[PDB]
């Protein structure tokens, strides 16, 4: 019973800002290790942001200082606001809560990704 | 034709108000050291209050044993006024040193990229102990600031009272010392409270934490040197007893089979049954309610000022129940008093945890009161403690200390420092390796609240069996 649905996603010229949704169902999101991945054509998926239950950030060399990752409780939401937006931050960004001890994932639930462009 | 000042003569005077003062001052370091390691540790970046169970029993509990051991050692080697200032000399340049020094270097000296590391390869699961790593640092300073309120407080003070005091003072002066050293709660906790606002002044830049850390451990200094001057005042100016001994000397030379002499007596094996079983559900139940706190306070100087807050609502309630134990003793019993403590604490748990699990549906009361069901679990939670932990102040210390009357004096000596130095510790790592276990066995400490009150309720059922087992043998040794 536990869904992921994304928004947000659109088309922004070079150095914009966008702010991708994650609509979570099924769990609280602040008891919850939630992540933000990306996948551009031709390149295999990459981990792009996370933030865990404590509200610890976590973020990749590539987007970090750029991008924030947070989450509202309230609605049961994690955004991840993506400013100075270079063209090749164009991927399908998917939002996904996981949940593993060393390597035995003991649930992994994705959503089915929304579409970031950047145009030049 | 010595003056009686107050009816209190004036030889005893110079002798009691230097040491109610000196206990104002130690429990007034205390009060920012028990407030300040709570925020260095849950606050910091990367770290939870989840950290909590598994400081206090692979890092804080192991310290303790280690202090026990070579505080025992130091005792043989140097006079009672040198083993004071050799133990707290050290803690007044650490925490003097860390406020200065040791914290503005913490962004470089902490592995804040090694962890990140071992949080993706290990999982959300391990964040807290993983946390030990990250902040090692903080957690240094969080065995320190506990070892202050173990040694300090209760080896340090205690010692340097019970030799300098006679019995009958100690019968009418102990009292006045809670009295007075819960003033300095109220005093230091609007201290804290006072020096964590953040001053907004260079709103960017200056850390604002830092600025308020340093205030706080120069008041530390300034404090403790005050308890080093009233030490230094009272053995040079007060005549010392140096009241005679009934044993020989010849009890010494003893480093191992010391522990199984205090564990052979029935007596301290119930002693420290309670001070165990207080300790594992004070920690079942504080670990739950600094997991609030955090959600609630997030950044260090909100968590800091609530601390601040807190503390002044603790010196208060226990100023008024050490001001009603004086009638609920005399009115009662030892065996009533004694039962309080559990039965507060077990109460207060409950009903904190039965808002943390039954209390959602009854958001309106919640939402009546004006709060959040967080906010709600905060100050729920602060009353848990605020009740249980003056409810210890007032009748269980006064239960414990009216316990070892009937003693050895040598006994006493070294037993009173193991029971608190390894069992007020040893308690609270109890607690944490439950709530540890179960945190490693069921992820979050949320998903394991359900089990944290069907333990609280197995070691408070035995917590008051241990005290009627106490109870019907400090009856037997009288009428
Ligand atoms: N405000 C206080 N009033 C009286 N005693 C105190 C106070 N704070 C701490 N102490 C004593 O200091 C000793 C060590 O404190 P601590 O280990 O922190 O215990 P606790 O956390 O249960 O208060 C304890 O015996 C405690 O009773």
């Amino acid at each position: 019973e536990v869904q992921l649905v994304e928004s947000g996603g659109g088309l922004v010229q070079a150095g914009g800002s966008l702010r991708l949704s994650c609509a979570a169902s099924g769990f609280p999101v602040d008891e919850a290790y939630m992540t933000w991945y990306r996948q551009a054509p031709g390149k295999e998926r990459e981990w792009v942001a996370a933030i865990y239950s404590s509200g610890y950030t976590r973020y990749a060399d590539s987007v970090k200082g750029r991008f924030t990752i947070s989450r509202d409780n309230s609605k049961n939401t994690v955004y991840l606001q993506m400013n100075s937006l270079k063209p090749e931050d164009t991927a399908v960004y998917y939002c996904n809560v996981k949940d593993y001890v060393y390597n035995t994932y003991l649930y992994d639930y994705w959503g089915q990704g929304t579409q970031v462009t950047v145009s030049s | 034709a010595s003056p009686k000042i107050f009816g209190v003569e004036v030889a005893t005077l110079k002798k009691i108000i230097p040491l109610g003062l000196m206990f104002f001052c130690i429990l007034f370091n205390y009060t920012i050291l028990r407030d300040t390691k709570d925020v260095l540790v849950v606050t910091a970046k990367g770290s939870s209050a989840e950290i909590i169970p598994f400081l206090k029993t692979w890092v804080n509990l192991p310290m303790a044993i280690g202090f026990m051991l070579l505080y025992t050692k130091l005792s043989n080697v140097l006079s009672k006024k040198a083993l004071f200032y050799t133990v707290i000399v050290p803690f007044i340049i650490y925490f003097g040193a860390f406020g200065f020094v040791m914290y503005p270097l913490s962004n470089y000296i902490h592995p804040e990229a090694l962890a990140d590391k071992l949080l993706t390869t290990l999982g959300p699961r391990f964040m807290g102990p993983i946390a030990i790593l990250r902040i090692w640092s903080f957690c240094l300073f969080y065995v320190m600031a506990e070892l202050w309120g173990s040694v300090v407080v209760s080896v340090l003070f205690w010692g340097f009272a019970n030799q300098i005091t006679t019995v009958d003072e100690a019968k009418k002066f102990y009292p006045l010392f809670g009295l007075g050293a819960n003033v300095a709660l109220i005093f230091s906790g609007r201290t804290v409270k006072y020096f964590s606002n953040l001053r907004k002044n260079l709103g960017p830049g200056v850390d604002g934490w830092a600025v308020s850390l340093k205030a706080m451990m120069s008041i530390v200094v300034g404090m403790g040197l005050a308890i080093c001057l009233l030490y230094w005042w009272v053995n040079r100016y007060v005549p010392l007893p140096t009241r005679s001994k009934n044993k020989k000397e010849k009890p010494k030379m003893g480093t191992m089979e010391s522990l199984k002499f205090l564990v052979s007596s029935p007596y301290i094996r119930d002693l420290a049954t309670l001070v165990v079983a207080y300790g594992i559900s004070i920690n079942l139940v504080e670990v739950t309610w600094k997991s609030k706190l955090k959600a609630q306070f997030p950044s260090p100087n909100e968590y800091s000022a609530f601390m601040g807050d807190f503390s002044t609502c603790t010196g208060v309630a226990t100023f008024t129940m050490m001001l009603l134990s004086q009638y609920v003793f005399n009115k009662y019993g030892w065996g009533v008093a004694a039962k309080i403590t559990p039965t507060v604490l077990l109460l207060t748990g409950v009903a904190f945890f039965s808002l943390i699990l039954f209390g959602g549906p009854f958001a309106p009361l919640v939402a009546k009161l004006g709060m959040t069901p967080l906010l709600a679990a905060v100050y729920v939670g602060a009353l848990q403690n605020i009740f249980s932990k003056s409810a210890k102040y007032s009748l269980f210390d006064p239960c414990k200390e009216m316990a070892y009357i009937p003693l050895d004096e040598d006994t006493k000596v070294k037993g009173k420092a193991a029971i608190d130095v390894v069992c007020n510790p040893l308690g609270k790592s109890g607690g944490a390796l439950i709530q540890q276990f179960m945190i490693l066995s069921f992820g979050s400490l949320a998903n394991s609240t359900p089990y944290l009150g069907m333990i609280l309720l197995v070691i408070v059922t035995a917590w008051l069996a241990a005290a009627k087992s106490l109870e019907g043998q400090f009856n037997s040794l009288r009428s």
